[PDB]
């Protein structure tokens, strides 16, 4: 989805394997918030929500706690007290087209 | 505006235990230590927690932390209505110099 | 001020009971190797009472 | 019986060269390592500068780098910060502080001094 | 149409402004539209719609609109910020509509 | 990745004429509007004219009015600048540069070509 409409997919009663994206080379972003990155199988959560969008990687660094701009402040904003992993990577050749 | 990431707050009542969160790079705690500081408001900071989990002299059991990963937490337990205070992290960083958390401000 | 009482400040365990350790070996308190002299985020053990 | 004692904050002209001093006892001071910290109001600490006790290095945050400069004299005990090219944003209650233990460095410790207010 | 002084300096440590002035159609019942310039390649936007601004200009740059006058305030002061910096507005009577410009050094 | 590239920045006898060219991509083109300024030397900017994305209206500057024609193609990313009865007055740095968004217009916003220089 685009930033301004961000898909988001909710995910609850199943099993969370976390180790498919902790050992994953692919992640050129993977900050996890107030939980640690490789314990996070051992965390037992009610509710687990996935926001999925497309931006620019100068403006990856403003997903996150205490950021501001023109995605935190208009388009995608998190909370400074939240907890989680914000998860990214590198999609020129997926999202991208000649002209 | 800050590198290492701390809540904006955190609460409890007297005699409870809670827990203060802190995250960062593993510039920042990932191959580094965590130190943490107490600052009461009208006073200096003071040193609480150093070496991800050593008491200075003057620092009760009550406090106590730990480090793993890419994070660390600081662990306050018998609140007391005196520490109403500023709770700080901190790290060197591998890139940068001194850095310094948002603070945490702890209340009744 | 009187600065020649030092007192042990960084160990790398407890004593055990009318344990001796006069020894002036660096402590290190990071995870990188300090190669047992000073500098970061290592320290000389002993310390001074003012 | 270790205390710090800040001096310099007064309100100075933003082209102006303030200088803080921070006189130091009841620990050796030769052989320690000490930092400077400010705290803007309002903010949280902010990590300013180190110096080493025998001068064999110096650090310094980027926003004050290259602008402050950090000395100390080991004959007076007494720490020095030169701060120049000022900036409102550099208003903040600064605090004079010193490391662990002696030789080596890392962050600043469990004293602390009072600290004096600079405003720009 | 827009009056602007020609020049601004100061010590590195200093706030500077740089006014901007004109009729009541020019700044009073329109925008302001502030540029920097860098010699040796084109002019970029700093401040549109008065006091709002687009990516890649930090805070340090600012300013305002009142009355029938306007101005940008500059907080920083190095090396890489000499430039020259304009006033622009759209008239009713006029178009398109520049100032002078001002030559800010350090 | 907004870029814009001018070309035409040649020399030519007074009384003729000239047309400059505009490329443009990394944005939308077809509906935004685009502009033309001009800077003279030891002068700062003049604003020659601007069309917007659906030709519903375009503007001159009185200094331009009447002997400058602004066009666009929208199929070809391009947008260009007929200037006529050419005078030396006219000895200028020429910059192709896009609104700030689709639909409306105001002012030449943060995107800038390099330019090219036009002498009469």
């Amino acid at each position: 989805a685009s930033v301004y409409a961000w898909n988001r997919k909710r995910i609850s009663n199943c099993v969370a394997d976390y180790s498919v994206l902790y050992n994953s080379a692919s992640f050129s972003t993977f900050k996890c918030y107030g939980v640690s990155p490789t314990k996070l199988n051992d965390l037992c959560f009610t509710n687990v929500y996935a926001d999925s969008f497309v931006i620019r990687g100068d403006e990856v660094r403003q997903i996150a706690p205490g950021q501001t701009g023109k995605i935190a402040d208009y388009n995608y904003k998190l909370p400074d007290d939240f907890t989680g992993c914000v998860i990214a990577w590198n999609s020129n050749n997926l999202d991208s087209k000649v002209g | 505006q800050s590198v290492l990431t701390q809540p904006p707050s955190a609460s409890g009542t007297p005699g409870q235990r809670v827990t203060i969160s802190c995250s960062g790079s593993s510039a920042n705690i990932g191959s580094n230590t965590v130190n943490w500081y107490q600052h009461l408001p009208g006073t200096a900071p003071k040193l609480l927690i150093y070496s991800n989990n050593q008491r200075p002299s003057g620092v009760p059991d009550r406090f106590s932390g730990s480090k793993s990963g890419t994070s660390a937490s600081l662990a306050i337990s018998g609140l007391q209505s005196e520490d109403e205070a500023d709770y700080y992290c901190a790290a060197w960083d591998d890139s940068l110099k001194g850095v310094f958390g948002g603070g945490t401000k702890l209340t009744v | 001020g009187n600065y020649n009482y030092l007192y042990r400040l960084f160990r790398k365990s407890n004593l055990k009971p009318f344990e001796r350790d006069i020894s002036t070996e660096i402590y290190q308190a990071g995870s990188t190797p300090c190669n047992g002299v000073e500098g970061f985020n290592c320290y000389f053990p002993l310390q001074s009472y003012g | 019986q270790v205390q710090l004692v800040e001096s310099g904050g007064v309100v100075v002209q933003p082209g102006g060269s303030l200088r803080l001093s921070c006189a130091a006892s009841g620990f050796t001071f030769h052989d320690h390592t000490m930092h400077w910290v400010r705290q803007a109001p309002g903010k949280g600490l902010e990590w300013v500068s180190l110096i080493t006790w025998n001068g064999g290095t110096i650090h310094y945050s980027d926003s004050v780098k290259g602008r402050f400069t950090i000395s100390r004299d080991n004959s007076k005990n007494s720490l020095y910060l030169q701060m120049n090219s000022l900036r409102t944003e550099d208003t903040a209650l600064y605090y004079c502080a010193k490391d662990l233990g002696r030789g080596g460095w890392y962050l600043p410790s469990d004293a602390w001094g009072q600290g004096t207010l600079v405003t720009v």
